[PDB]
């Protein structure tokens, strides 16, 4: 008796490493990379809405500053800002400004409802060079910079906007910060200003702030914006005796928020995506990536390590 | 692997073997051959494409998150939104390394272990009419041509037929 039958396996003439409990350097048949270290050099216009604030940061959007028009009605699930963002208008600040910038992100829409406010006796729709729109004196399209009257008047304003639509208001107003008495009582008259919004359930009060700033566009002056958001049932109360820089309507707020926010540089291109970091969309059904800790939409989750191989085969024992 | 088979017991594998896993290398009075078995391979296949599965399975589908990049340093509510994003990158990157080297773990110890079920397999075919000869090697103690072979392979090989000749070959 002499035939044999031997049992076996198969091997091939070179492997690929992998780490176990172990060892860190397994031989195996076969292995699959789980982690995703390339990204497109473009971000997918699709399946996601992508909207370019090109010159525009989200912030000027929402206030009209000018060459933000394109961003009107304008709709997403991702808004997409540029590093290389200009202020093409007044020169301002936004106390919470993260804050602000996150509801409107969030929000996912630029809806603007234009509302008409019965102001006294004062001066509207305030301009200025630090503002131009084709060289023209401007000012934010949302805003309405409001001037003492001709008769050398600024009177007390007491307006009111009551909701009994079946949305939440999103108001957004400002308060000007002059540069010296002079300038006050040039614009306003009234020394100090001072504006109060109000709901049923909540205020706000600002004292505006005299003093000399840096040069911005040629001014000295700032304005602050603040927002006041009305539900359905509530109702928004102004009330100025100066330096209000005040609404032409309100945002509309979708119920469910849903969107966000990606500032980067990368252009908009053709492809296909739902994956999409500030360096670029990703492609992949790896359940990993090592691109960037910013990611937005269906994506692979974020580690630090470069490569993980998954063994997809037997130890390899080639000959 | 825990069985002992693969790069144990089987000295080395097949580069031969193109079209399966595992399989059976023979020689008897009118040849050699290598062949192929099915079910050993399937059997190793299903359990790897079920883990990758497994993998692919979930969901990371996540849209407005917190600030993770900085220009200048504000403080206490930066610190924390930095230490938040820190924690949250060093749990996964734990959970990723060690899933892949507990699933490595497995994978290299369910394919030593079907690597041994296939030996297991046939050495019950075989009965008293062969004797393990160590290297996961039989030698068969009867002549067995290549039906004889085939019935070995395809688990039709009726041990009764040869036990006479195998037995008096064996002993005596
Ligand atoms: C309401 C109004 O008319 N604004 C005037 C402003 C403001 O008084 C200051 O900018 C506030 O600091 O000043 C200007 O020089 C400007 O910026 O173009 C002229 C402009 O007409
Ligand atoms: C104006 O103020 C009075 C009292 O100061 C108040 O009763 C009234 O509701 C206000 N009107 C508006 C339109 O806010
Ligand atoms: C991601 O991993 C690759 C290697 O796979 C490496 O070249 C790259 O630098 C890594 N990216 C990081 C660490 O941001």
């Amino acid at each position: 008796g002499n035939p044999v039958i031997c049992m076996g396996h198969h091997a091939v003439a070179n492997g690929t490493m992998v780490k176990t409990l172990a060892d860190d350097q397994v031989e195996v048949v076969t292995a699959q990379e789980l982690v995703e270290s390339q990204n497109l050099p473009e971000l997918c216009p699709s399946p996601l809405r992508l909207v370019d604030g090109q010159t525009c940061d989200i912030i000027n959007g929402a206030l009209g500053s000018p060459g933000c028009d394109h961003l009107n009605g304008a709709e997403w699930d991702v808004f997409i800002e540029r590093p290389n963002a200009v202020d093409t208008c007044y020169p301002f600040d936004v106390p919470e400004y993260q804050s602000l910038r996150s509801i409107l992100a969030n929000n996912g829409k630029f809806e603007f409802i234009a509302e008409e406010f019965q102001w006294n006796t004062v001066k509207q729709n305030g301009k200025s060079g630090a503002c131009k729109r084709a060289n023209v004196n401007d000012f934010f399209n949302r805003l309405n910079w409001l001037v003492k009257s001709d008769g050398n008047a600024y009177p007390l304003q007491n307006l009111t906007k009551i909701n009994n639509g079946d949305y939440a208001r999103l108001y957004i107003w400002g308060v000007h910060h002059p540069s010296t008495d002079t300038e006050q009582t040039n614009l306003y008259k009234n020394n100090p200003g001072g504006v109060t919004v109000s709901t049923k359930t909540s205020q706000t009060s600002v004292v505006p702030n005299i003093g000399s700033r840096p040069l911005v566009r040629g001014q000295s002056g700032r304005v602050s914006f603040y927002w006041t958001i009305v539900e359905p049932g509530d109702l928004i109360v102004f009330n100025t005796i100066g330096n209000l820089i005040a609404p032409r309507g309100h945002y509309k707020l979708n119920n469910q928020k849903k969107s966000t926010i990606l500032n980067t540089a990368i252009p908009i291109g053709s492809c296909v995506s739902k994956c999409h970091t500030d360096k670029g969309s990703l492609s992949t059904t790896k359940p990993f990536q090592n691109i960037s800790r910013i990611a937005v939409g269906d994506c692979p989750r974020y580690v630090k390590q470069g490569s993980l191989k998954l063994a997809t085969g037997m130890r390899n024992i080639p000959e | 692997g825990l069985f002992g088979a693969i790069a144990g017991f089987i000295e080395n594998g097949w580069q031969g073997l193109i079209d399966g896993w595992y399989g059976f290398r023979h020689q008897n009075a009118e040849g050699t051959g290598t062949a192929a078995d099915l079910k050993s391979t399937q059997a190793a296949i299903d359990q790897i494409n079920g883990k990758l599965n497994r993998l692919i399975e979930k969901t990371n589908d996540k849209y407005h998150q917190i600030e993770k990049e900085f220009e200048q340093v504000e403080g206490r509510i930066q610190d924390l939104e930095k230490y938040v994003e820190d924690t949250k990158i060093d749990l996964w990157s734990y959970n990723a390394e060690l899933l892949v080297a507990l699933e490595n773990q497995h994978t290299i110890d369910v394919t030593d272990s079907e690597m041994n079920k296939l030996f297991e397999r046939v050495r019950r075919q075989l009965r008293e009419n062969a004797e393990d000869k160590g290297n996961g090697c039989f030698e068969i103690f009867h002549k067995c041509d290549n039906n004889c072979i085939e019935s070995i392979r395809n688990g039709t090989y009726d041990h009764d037929i040869y036990r006479d000749e195998a037995i008096n070959n064996r002993f005596q």
